[PDB]
């Protein structure tokens, strides 16, 4: 309400254990799980995509 | 536990590189586990379940 | 000095993508900006793809198409993929002009990246319609040849200029062929508009949904709209997959699968879902060009928002009233849509003219006096 | 307009492959093509649909290849220029019963058996309608109805008369597996191959829809955690107001 | 022989009585008007089409699963 | 209207002090079951009439009119029909 | 005779009328017509009947010598054009659409 | 709409018995169903503000008023971002809801329409 | 202020080919820029144009 | 040097765009043309031949690679314009060049 | 005068071995020979007309 050096209530959303490496990692495998599914959906999808660029199938024939 | 960060997660490098690694091994594996799942719950329906009669 | 900022090419994308200042209180509904930027990538990766094994000619356009659903590895996708974007890139446009409306983006800063946009709808009507025509399906020739006769309404030279698009007397190979080059190209002119409207809003920046300034509290546009936009993209890619994969002719009109036949007429002509509504409102019209000309004006009308809305307060977050007036626009515009798509019967006919005038109504009279007299409870009420 | 104009809408019957994880029943296909040989081939063709498409979905390669070689296709002219024939093979699509729209009509009284690559998907209703049609010839038309010569009352189609005449009895066909060819069997096969010959990727569609769905929807939940991890600073910020 | 003449059946004389009598009502209204000389020189003539429609509407709806279940 | 950073074009700010906690400091999800249910049904409930109101009733507007439509164009609708053309 | 010309892909009706029909025709009174004209108003040439054989309610084509007014029968919905290429019965709104064609000689009609 | 306009009707209406009598319920109604207190705004707070005139408008408030609106923005701004609405101090009491930014809106929107009245003059 | 140097848009068509400052001395091969601005317009108009055309 | 280098691309992309130009008319020197320039990328060790059976779609020039050369010459004239117009934006920063070669701030024109 | 001449000597030595594919009837007149001269040409060749109504 006044004071600047009393900083205002965060206990609700601070984690007990927040300079561990633990909490770090668990983040970064979070961020780490988006990024593998991303690059295994990306390698899919050019994958799949690109391969129209093959012949198909009546040339093939 | 440090370790494990120090390790694969610490270094950029590593860690894009430990990405894909695990999407190169996620892709390989799921490809596989869906192929048979697919495929029990297809059962006696595809073609691989009728050949046999030819 | 950051080479972000230092280099002037970096700097452009650094001033759109990355440091750009954005509100930092933008709820979801301002991320059918990036969806619609999804949808322009998908439908031009898609399209240059179709356009690797589509026959133009008229002879073979049906088949080649049939080629690629057949023949092509992964064609049945990137075909699948093609039609149905461009129903998602309808919702989410409708969605983007939705927000823009309630939410008054259209008001004074922001009058030209609104005129801007309304270009940009045009161009996408146009642009999916000529894609309609390139399958040359019953619906692709009959859907040309009503569209391309209601031109012949235009005075004197109406005929001639219907001739001149077909390039001869009927739909046609010579229409097909037209339709192939300008439906490649109207994609990329889309593309620069869509970039010119948002040059233009750069100057004043994004509105936010309380309708106040946000030069007190900026975010950057990355980290935090960058992931925000990210759960939308997979919202968005599940819709997709729903449609693209597991039911990928939902949206569409199975007279499509029949090729073109010039004299067979299918059982109904109706349009593309998306154009259901201004189709109704030209319908409501009896006059032929009085039709036609409803028909734009109901998107053109769009460009009098700024003028019509009398408000001293920017969007509708605090304005009980206006909020009804505008579910019942909106809900009145679904009902136009559903109206399009039935048969030209009673009671039917009656509806769709009293829905008609609704639509006008709501630009033309109600919304200049609702915000007029929301302007005087706001200061009478709050003294 | 009537409902006899629209026609009678078909019930929804529950195909092997209605259900987002549920493929064809191959063995329902192989049936349906066997229907399709014997009775609807009289009149119709299946004109996208090559001798190679059956292999791995309902024949062995030997099985299509023999199907090929009983035909006679044209070749290239010989060297005196003369047209010239040869045995089918598996590039070959599968030949319709008339050489021209004139020569169809002419023998259905002049009613034109549509191709039938892609009727399921070039009708509402799609394999129902199929089934619904097919099996849905009243002994009698309803009385009142006014048949046009050559028309047969069908309620499924629209406007009821129809060109073309129940053709399904019991036993028209005799299944090489057994399967009583009653009816409503031989309609759910060919209604089934029909499907099938309409939208051939079916069974590859759904499965990489079903790796897609569980993809991004782990990639979904991801991004969320994503998100809201990186907002939680704007989130949770907090003012103290000193008026100067 | 055929399942799908028996369901049918059952289905018209069961869940679809109301249906089948309306039908059959019809047809008795039609056939008499028809029995009657200047049938063909008038105007309105009936046909029992949409009765029809009902009947085999509901049918449907009470065998669909059943037939599909035994082929 | 939109400067940059460093001259947005703010008023001048004083005397506001802002405070936060980094994200690996914070619980992402902290409060998450009582906001998806509690928050979640305050807003829903503040905007639920502006909703309903305008969906019942342009529905009840179309099933009006779909159920007229589907009445004229049966054998019981016919004179009816006959005079609305 | 009545001729089947393809010109647009959409077939040409053409058929030399004889005396009588040329009476039958002109004989029905205007006023009862969905589509009033008279045939001086259709043809160029009373002995050219020349239309688009396309029917005017969905675009089947008609069958020709058949119907009930002796002139064209669209068998897809039952309805009856005349001597004329007038609607007389059935769904059809219009009367069979003339082209613009022009006697170039008197043994030759460009459409 | 000017500021101008907005306020010259409404002291028409509040002149009027009767239309006060109707109007004014009505308006006390508005304001506590549109909810802008409940984000601990005034009134004014909401007033659009990319226009030269009321650009010039918030340069002329006095520097306390001034800070004072740009918490309350900040502080709206956060309340939107949560989803959350202000509690106890934060929302703004009827009493506290006061126009302090429309006299001086007013006069530079008085001296802009002069302005534009005198550039038509015509000496006679 | 210019409404050419005001306006957002405006002001980009108008640092490219109005109030762009260029040096005084620049002889005539600098205007080959220019020639191929104008064979990039005839290639697009002629091409587009050929792609109504051709299968 | 960076409108430089931005315009060496453009100098491929243009290359490209009109190789595959010619090869639409599809006359003796357009086929003969794309079999022996496609047939360069051959050269590419281990996967040059894979590479070439991609490009043309199939095992020899045919309509698979005409009709993939007719998008993509559609697509590159448009990419060449956004990089012209990339190298334009590169050079604002230092303003053109003057055949004296030496500054132009103190003496401009519009 | 020259290409009429050269069109007869097409005509009666050169079409015996060779063809002449991309020209239409209607491309000689008014260059060659008048709109009845060429239909006179047109009209002494048969050519494949659609199928009969037997198909
Ligand atoms: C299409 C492609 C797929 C991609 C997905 C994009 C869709 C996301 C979007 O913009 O809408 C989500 C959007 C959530 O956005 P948000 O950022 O949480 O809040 C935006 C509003 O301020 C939220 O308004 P609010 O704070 O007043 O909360 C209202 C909302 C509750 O908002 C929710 O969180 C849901 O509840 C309703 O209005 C429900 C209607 C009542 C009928 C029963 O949901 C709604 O707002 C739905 C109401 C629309 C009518
Ligand atoms: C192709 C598309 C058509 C468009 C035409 C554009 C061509 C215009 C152009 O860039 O060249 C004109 C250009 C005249 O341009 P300018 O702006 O008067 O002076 C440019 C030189 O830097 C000024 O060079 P300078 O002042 O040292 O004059 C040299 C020039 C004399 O320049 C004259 O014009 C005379 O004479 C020669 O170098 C001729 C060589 C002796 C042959 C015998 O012609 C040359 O000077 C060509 C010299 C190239 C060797
Ligand atoms: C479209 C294809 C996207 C595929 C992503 C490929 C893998 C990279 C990735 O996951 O990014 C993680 C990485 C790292 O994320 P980060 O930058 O949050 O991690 C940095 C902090 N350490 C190194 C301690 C973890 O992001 C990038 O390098 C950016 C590339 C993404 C594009
Ligand atoms: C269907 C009818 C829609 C009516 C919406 C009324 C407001 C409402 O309840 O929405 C919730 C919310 C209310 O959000 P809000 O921002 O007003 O309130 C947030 C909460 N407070 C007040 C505390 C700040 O509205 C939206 O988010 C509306 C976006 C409009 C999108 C419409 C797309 C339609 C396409 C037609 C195109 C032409
Ligand atoms: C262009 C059109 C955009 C739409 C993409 C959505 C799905 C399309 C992917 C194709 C597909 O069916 O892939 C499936 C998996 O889906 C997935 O896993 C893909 C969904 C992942 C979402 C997209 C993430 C990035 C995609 C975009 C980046 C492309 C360019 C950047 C490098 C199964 O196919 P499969 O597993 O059999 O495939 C072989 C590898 N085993
Ligand atoms: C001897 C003739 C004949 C046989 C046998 C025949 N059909 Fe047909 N079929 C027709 C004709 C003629 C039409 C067109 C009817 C019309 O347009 O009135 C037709 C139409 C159809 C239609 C589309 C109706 C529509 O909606 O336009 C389908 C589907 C169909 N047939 C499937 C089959 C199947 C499946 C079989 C047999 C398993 C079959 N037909 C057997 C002659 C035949
Ligand atoms: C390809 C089609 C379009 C794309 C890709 C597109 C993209 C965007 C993006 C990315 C933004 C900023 C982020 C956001 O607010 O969502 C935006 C803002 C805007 N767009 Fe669109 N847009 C498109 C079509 C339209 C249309 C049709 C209109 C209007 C009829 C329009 C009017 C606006 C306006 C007014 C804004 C500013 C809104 C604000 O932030 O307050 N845009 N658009
Ligand atoms: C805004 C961008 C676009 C929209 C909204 C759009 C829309 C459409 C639509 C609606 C169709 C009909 C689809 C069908 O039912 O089969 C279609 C077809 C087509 N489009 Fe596009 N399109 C876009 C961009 C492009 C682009 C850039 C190309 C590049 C050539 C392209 C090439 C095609 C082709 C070849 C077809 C015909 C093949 C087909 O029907 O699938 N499109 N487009
Ligand atoms: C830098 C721009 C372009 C260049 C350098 C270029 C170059 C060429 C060349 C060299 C040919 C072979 C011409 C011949 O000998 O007949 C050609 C053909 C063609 N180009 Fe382009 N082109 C360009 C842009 C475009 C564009 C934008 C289109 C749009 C579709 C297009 C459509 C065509 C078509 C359809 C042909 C084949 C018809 C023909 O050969 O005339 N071109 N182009
Ligand atoms: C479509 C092709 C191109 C267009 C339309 C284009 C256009 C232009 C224009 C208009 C200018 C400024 C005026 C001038 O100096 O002539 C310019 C400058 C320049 N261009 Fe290009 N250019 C193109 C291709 C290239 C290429 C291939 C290069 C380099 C390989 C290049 C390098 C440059 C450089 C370095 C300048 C700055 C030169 C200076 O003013 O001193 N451009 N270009
Ligand atoms: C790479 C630099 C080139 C500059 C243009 C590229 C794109 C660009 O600027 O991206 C931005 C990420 C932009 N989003 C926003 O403004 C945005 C702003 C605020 C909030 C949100 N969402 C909320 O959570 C936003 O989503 C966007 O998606 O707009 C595309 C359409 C742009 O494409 C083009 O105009 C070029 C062409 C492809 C259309
Ligand atoms: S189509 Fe000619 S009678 Fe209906």
């Amino acid at each position: 309400g006044k004071s600047t050096y009393k900083i205002p209530d965060f206990t609700p959303y601070l984690k007990k254990d927040r300079n561990t490496d633990a909490n770090r990692l668990f983040s970064y495998f979070m961020i780490g799980s988006f990024g593998m599914l991303s690059a295994a959906g990306a390698k899919a999808t050019v994958q799949d995509f690109l391969s129209n660029m093959s012949a198909s199938a009546d040339v093939l024939a | 536990a440090t370790t494990f960060y120090n390790v694969f997660v610490k270094r950029n490098s590593a860690f894009v590189a430990t990405i894909l690694a695990s999407a190169f091994v996620f892709d390989m594996t799921f490809e596989t586990a869906i192929d048979n799942f697919w495929d029990r719950i297809n059962a006696g329906k595809q073609w691989k379940d009728i050949r046999h009669k030819y | 000095m950051a080479l972000r900022k230092k280099n002037s090419l970096l700097n452009m994308a650094n001033s759109y993508v990355l440091d750009s200042p954005q509100p930092s209180n933008l709820n979801y509904f301002w991320n059918f900006g990036s969806l619609l930027a999804l949808c322009l990538v998908i439908q031009l990766a898609t399209g240059i793809t179709l356009a690797m094994h589509y026959t133009s000619h008229a002879s073979l356009a049906f088949d080649s198409v049939e080629h690629i659903m057949r023949d092509v590895n992964f064609g049945w996708f990137i075909r699948y993929a093609h039609a149905n974007t461009a129903s998602f890139f309808f919702i989410c446009i409708y969605a983007h002009m939705g927000r823009n409306i309630y939410y008054g983006s259209y008001k004074t800063p922001r009058v030209l990246p609104w005129s801007i946009g309304v270009i940009i709808f045009l161009l996408l009507i146009i642009t999916a319609f000529m894609g309609y025509v390139l399958v040359f399906g019953q619906m692709s020739l009959w859907g040309a040849t009503v569209i391309c006769n209601l031109v012949s309404a235009i005075p004197w030279l109406g005929e001639d200029i219907v001739h001149f698009l077909w390039g001869g007397f009927s739909v046609g190979n010579p229409t097909l062929q037209r339709f192939f080059a300008l439906h490649y190209l109207m994609p990329f002119v889309l593309a620069v508009f869509a970039l010119l409207h948002l040059i233009a809003l750069h100057t004043a920046g994004s509105s936010n949904p309380l309708g106040i300034t946000s030069n007190v509290d900026k975010l950057s546009m990355h980290p935090y709209y960058s992931f925000k936009d990210l759960i939308t993209v997979f919202a968005f890619l599940l819709m997709f997959t729903l449609f693209v994969f597991f039911s990928p002719d939902k949206l569409g009109h199975p007279d499509n699968y029949i090729p073109a036949n010039p004299m067979v007429t299918p059982a109904s002509i109706v349009p593309e879902w998306y154009l259901l509504p201004f189709y109704a409102i030209l319908r409501a019209i009896p006059d032929k060009l009085g039709g036609v000309i409803a028909m734009v004006a109901a998107i053109l009308i769009l460009l009098i928002l700024p003028i019509v809305d009398r408000s001293i307060i920017r969007g509708n977050a605090f304005k009980p009233i206006s909020k009804l007036l505008f579910g019942f626009f909106i809900c009145n515009f679904l009902l136009l849509g559903v109206l399009g798509q039935v048969h030209i019967e009673p009671p039917f006919i009656v509806l769709g003219q009293i829905c008609t005038i609704f639509y006008f109504s709501y630009f033309l009279i109600l919304l200049p006096m609702v915000s007029t007299i929301e302007n005087i409870f706001f200061y009478i009420g709050s003294l | 307009m009537t409902a006899a104009e629209h026609g009678l809408h078909p019930a929804e019957y529950p195909w092997p492959q209605n259900g987002m994880l549920s493929t064809f029943d191959h063995a329902s296909l192989r049936r349906g093509y066997q229907v399709y040989k014997e009775v609807c081939a009289a009149c119709h063709s299946l004109d996208r649909i090559a001798w190679r498409n059956l292999v791995g979905v309902t024949h062995t390669t030997d099985e299509a290849k023999a199907f090929a070689e009983e035909l006679e296709y044209d070749d290239e002219p010989d060297d005196e220029g003369n047209p010239r024939k040869r045995p089918g093979k598996l590039a070959d699509y599968i030949p319709g019963p008339y050489p021209n729209e004139q020569a169809a009509r002419a023998a259905n009284q002049g009613a034109l058996p549509p191709d039938l690559s892609l009727i399921a998907k070039a009708r509402h209703g799609g394999a129902d309608y199929i089934f619904a049609l097919l099996t849905g010839y009243p002994d009698e038309p309803p009385a009142g109805v006014v048949l046009a010569p050559g028309m047969n009352y069908n309620p499924y189609f629209p406007g009821g008369g129809i060109g073309m005449a129940r053709t399904l009895f019991d036993g028209v066909v005799e299944y090489e597996d057994g399967t009583p060819a009653t009816t409503s069997q031989m309609a759910k096969d060919v209604a089934a191959f029909l499907t099938w010959a309409a939208e051939p990727e079916h069974d590859e569609r759904k499965k990489l829809g079903l790796k897609a769905i569980i993809v991004i929807s782990a990639m979904l939940g991801l991004s969320v955690y994503i998100k809201k991890f990186k907002w939680s600073p704007i989130k949770n910020r907090k003012f103290i107001y000193n008026p100067p | 022989p055929d399942p799908a003449i028996a369901l049918h059946e059952a289905a018209a004389e069961g869940p679809c009585h109301d249906f089948k009598h309306h039908f059959d009502e019809c047809v008795e209204r039609v056939t008499k008007a028809q029995e009657a000389e200047d049938y063909d020189h008038a105007e309105y003539k009936e046909d029992c089409v949409e009765e029809f429609f009902h009947l085999q509407h509901c049918i449907n709806d009470n065998t669909a699963d059943k037939l599909f279940r035994v082929l | 209207y939109m400067g940059w950073w460093g001259h947005m074009g703010s008023p001048p700010q004083k005397g506001i002090a802002g405070y936060t906690i980094s994200p690996f400091a914070a619980r992402p999800f902290a409060g998450v079951v009582h906001a998806a249910i509690f928050n979640t049904f305050r807003r829903t409930k503040n905007q639920a009439l502006f909703v309903i109101l305008p969906v019942s009733f342009f529905y009840y507007v179309w099933t009006q009119a779909s159920e007229k439509n589907e009445w004229l164009y049966t054998k019981a609708g016919r004179h009816e029909l006959a005079k609305a053309l | 005779k009545n001729v089947i010309i393809k010109w647009r892909g959409k077939p040409i009706f053409i058929r030399h009328r004889t005396s009588e029909e040329i009476e039958e025709a002109n004989e029905v009174n205007v006023a009862t017509l969905r589509d009033p004209q008279t045939d001086d108003e259709r043809v160029q040439k009373p002995e050219w009947l020349v239309m688009i054989g396309v029917c005017t309610h969905l675009g089947c084509v008609p069958i020709g010598e058949a119907g009930d007014f002796g002139g064209w029968f669209c068998p897809c919905h039952g309805s009856h054009y005349d001597i004329s290429g007038r609607i007389r019965r059935g769904p059809a709104p219009l009367n069979l659409e003339i082209p613009e064609y022009d006697f170039a000689d008197a043994e030759t009609l460009v459409i | 709409a000017s500021i101008t306009s907005v306020v010259k009707t409404s002291e028409l209406i509040l002149k009027s018995p009767l239309l006060s009598k109707i109007v004014v319920p009505l308006a006390k109604t508005y304001v506590k169903f549109s909810g802008y207190r409940q984000l601990g705004f005034k009134m004014n707070d909401l007033i659009i503000e990319e226009t030269p005139n009321m650009q010039l408008a918030l340069r002329r408030l006095p520097p306390t008023e001034s800070y004072d609106r740009v918490y309350r923005l900040i502080r709206a701004t956060q309340f939107s971002l949560s989803h959350k609405l202000a509690t106890g101090n934060d929302i703004t009491k009827p009493e506290e809801d006061d126009h302090y930014l429309i006299p001086y809106i007013l006069d530079v929107e008085a001296e802009a329409f002069e302005k534009d009245a005198l550039d038509n003059l015509e000496v006679v």
